[PDB]
RNA sequence: UGAUUAAUAGGGACGGUCGGGGGCAUCAGUAUUCAAUUGUCAGAGGUGAAAUUCUUGGAUUUAUUGAAGACUAACUACUGCGAAAGCAUUUGCCAAGGACGUUUUCAUUAAUCAAGAACGACCAUAAACUAUGCCGACUAGGGAUCGGGUGGUGUUUUUUUAAUGACCCACUCGGCACCUUACGAGAACUGGGGGGAGUAUGGUCGCAAGGCUGAAACUUAAAGGAA
């Protein structure tokens, strides 16, 4: 209610009509008859959107200019258990926010860790890098080693020349990590603790064995 | 735990909360024994026996004088004789609180156990 | 852990942030992101051998203004965690008595006037409990009550 | 673990709305036991049908008792009984479909619960020596 | 035929129920992958750039259709359930569990854990990684929320087919949590030396410098480094 003179004129120099209906709690955005730009009405779903997943203002209508983009990474269905999946989730944000901070910075985005997704704008250089940064992370791999790989990268696109090399002489993210190939038995393991549904009978006490 | 043991760790946390009012069940005829001779030194007031048929209750009012009430777990015998050793003992000083002794003449503190010379067990102790 | 250009960006990602590729190695930081990453590193080398009372001196502010100071900050913080948190939004974790550290603090440079955390509460947790005196040694005391060794027993009778 | 008990009052005399006689209390006890109920479903039939509190409080005594005056005992007691059927109906269902491994837990919570009334019992000896649990 | 209560200990019955608890069966969803039939025509993947790869035997895209395996998005919460590991489509069946309600029944049947018992020749895979708080026998609370119950009397409801509601307010019992409060001795799949940050070295153990190679017994070619 106090942002919305803003959303519109934010949306009048576009020509798009907008209402905030507060008796159901909806946001609309309408194409008028003096709207020349016809995609410009997905830009202003995308703010109104934003508006409702609790991005501020002054960075939700950064989305009405044409580098830059919304993504909605989903990290919901990765994990089994409720505490892996809630210290990942927070090694994606980071000790004291310094991952997320230092991610918003790398890729020049905006992140929002929220519930079980991860919203983003930004350009999409950046929302590709986010989006492979957060799965992995949502798998095993620390999302500190891709900040690593993405300052080298950064300082490997800042040098005219090495641009048609494959840099993955230079990243550490290859590591040769997959040296576990067990060697047990199964002497057991292969078919053995056949299943029975009914259990055995109780050691009965001493005075049970007396009466 | 105990059923004295319990009743006097409610009457206990219960002053050192600082109420002026305690509500213990169940009762029985050793507790209420135990209360009756801790207010007949006078650390506990006036305390009502509230009987309904199931255990019965107490409602001990009570003011601020006591410190630490409690049982001892092993009911162990004492003579007339070694009850000085026993007060001296597990008490804080030389004449500070009393000792309640389960004896043939009823439950009493020790200097009255001595007082008219009898022995028994040991049943806990306040001051 | 053991690489520091890493490290070092990311402990000093929100005042770069604040003071702004981008840039963050030093010998391209300019003005105030440069004297307070240098600040930063500084007392970060300085707390593992200095006294604790003597590396962190907070400014000599009058009382009824660090107290509102204090007062309005942590209204700062708990608008900032309460909407976030009835939003989805997952913040990093504090400990108990700290103020989170959010961009009004690392815009302000609240934390040379107001400090991390009221070390006066700090204080009077940290210090234990006053525990009475000891009466008795005869037996141990449980909830079932005092239970009287029986080597003491005989020993005694 | 939860308190949901009923309250047994405090007096203990019939409640004089009681106009009826503590004899065809007796005689409804006995014709309910005969057609065939346990003394709880007995007793729950009594208070809500024909305004009987508690038989002990306005007949003579409680109703296992009516009925062993009576001649109905129960053959094994009514809480071991029921465990009995109830842990009998896990296992019909067990060897039906033997990948209900929370029914198998739940059969050796039953089992334990129906191995310390049945230990209670044979040391009170209400059931003799030598009973087994099947 | 010939002694008590009926524990805000416990067990059992019953009543309306509650839940993403479990088992079997069934129903569905759009995706992904493959295939088939068209339509059209030189690209399509993918990357920081490329590449491997598919492609005028027509890839990719579009349309219709069919199958296979996996999953159950949004609703999804500091909420619910389970002893824990864990559990999200509909419908049915099978048993089970919980709290609540009770002027039902049994009458001490109980709590605790060493031991033990249950759960946890073929295609190959990750796990932890910045974290935290003062502990228990312990007092009041506060706002919200989930399940049950009692009362109040207004609106959504509605009526002579059988019931089953939703909301508001008070009370109450029990849960996963959260914010405060008051008061207490809180002692009697294994293998280990003892702080942090440094500083110095005629000891021990190793690495380590030379200096154009050729090229040394030979002052020796060709080719090269260096300037």
């Amino acid at each position: 209610k106090t942002i919305w003179n803003d959303v519109t004129r934010a949306l009048d120099k576009h020509n798009i009509a907008c209402v905030l209906d507060l008796v159901e709690g909806s946001m609309t955005v309408k194409t008028t008859r003096k709207t020349y730009d016809p995609a410009i009405i997905l830009k202003a779903r995308d703010l109104i959107k934003l508006l409702a997943r609790s991005v501020p203002f002054p960075q939700a209508v950064k989305i009405l200019q044409d580098d830059m983009a919304c993504d909605v990474i989903k990290i919901g269905n990765f994990v089994t258990n409720k505490e892996r999946f809630v210290k990942r989730r927070q090694r994606l944000v980071g000790p004291n926010g310094n991952t997320l901070k230092a991610l918003e910075l790398l890729t020049k985005c905006y992140i929002l860790v929220q519930g079980n997704t991860v919203s983003a704008m930004g350009p999409f250089k950046g929302l590709k890098e986010v989006r492979r940064v957060v799965e992995d992370c949502m798998k095993n791999i620390h999302p500190i080693y891709h900040i690593k790989e993405l300052m080298i990268k950064r300082e490997l696109a800042k040098r005219p020349e090495l641009a048609n090399e494959d840099w993955s002489r230079f990243l550490p993210m290859f590591k040769k990590r997959n040296v576990a190939r067990k060697k047990p038995k199964k002497i057991r393991n292969v078919e053995k603790k056949v299943y029975t549904p009914f259990p055995p009978a109780q050691l009965p006490r001493k005075v049970d064995l007396e009466i | 735990s105990s059923v004295l043991a319990d009743a006097l760790n409610a009457i206990n946390n219960a002053e050192k909360t600082g109420k002026r009012q305690v509500l213990l069940r169940p009762s029985s005829k050793v507790i209420i024994k135990f209360l009756q001779v801790m207010q007949k030194h006078g650390y506990i007031g006036e305390f009502e026996y509230i009987d309904d048929h199931r255990s019965g209750k107490i409602v001990v009012q009570l003011n601020g004088r006591l410190n630490k009430c409690g049982v001892i777990s092993p009911r162990f015998n004492v003579k007339i004789g070694d009850i000085e050793k026993w007060t001296a003992n597990l008490l804080p000083a030389r004449q500070f609180g009393y000792v309640i002794l389960t004896t043939s003449a009823g439950i009493m503190d020790h200097e009255e156990a001595r007082r008219k010379h009898v022995s028994g067990k040991i049943l806990g102790f306040v001051y | 852990q053991n690489d520091l250009e890493l490290q070092q960006f990311l402990r000093e990602s929100h005042l770069l942030s604040a003071f702004n590729g981008i840039v963050y190695q030093d010998d391209q930081v300019i003005g105030k992101a440069r004297s307070r990453t240098l600040e930063m590193r500084l007392n970060r080398l300085s707390r593992v051998n200095g006294h604790q009372d003597k590396i962190n001196k907070l400014e000599k502010v009058p009382m009824h203004i660090r107290r509102g100071m204090i007062d309005k900050h942590v209204k700062r913080i708990k608008k900032y965690e309460q909407e976030a948190a009835e939003g989805g939004i997952v913040l990093s974790k504090v400990k108990k008595g700290q103020f989170r550290k959010i961009e009004s603090t690392y815009k302000k440079d609240i934390e040379r006037r107001i400090g991390g955390s009221i070390k006066a509460r700090d204080k009077e947790k940290a210090t234990k409990r006053e525990r009475g005196l000891k009466i008795s040694s005869v037996g141990r005391s449980t909830r079932n009550g005092l239970i009287v060794s029986k080597r003491d027993i005989a020993r005694i009778s | 673990k939860g308190i949901s008990s009923s309250a047994i009052p405090y007096s203990r005399n019939a409640p004089a709305w009681f106009k009826l006689s503590s004899e065809s209390v007796i005689e409804q006890i006995v014709k309910y036991a005969r057609k065939g109920l346990t003394p709880s479903q007995i007793g729950v039939l009594l208070r809500d049908a024909h305004g009987v509190t508690q038989a002990r409080v306005i007949t003579g005594n409680k109703i296992m008792r009516i009925l062993k005056s009576n001649g109905l005992a129960p053959e094994i007691p009514e809480d071991l009984y029921y465990l009995i059927k109830k842990a009998v109906s896990v296992r019909k269902h067990l060897e039906r479909n033997r990948k209900d491994k929370d029914a198998k837990f739940r059969l050796i919570l039953i089992e334990s619960r129906i191995h310390r009334l049945a230990r209670y019992y044979r040391t009170v000896a209400v059931l003799p020596p030598n009973w087994k649990y099947e």
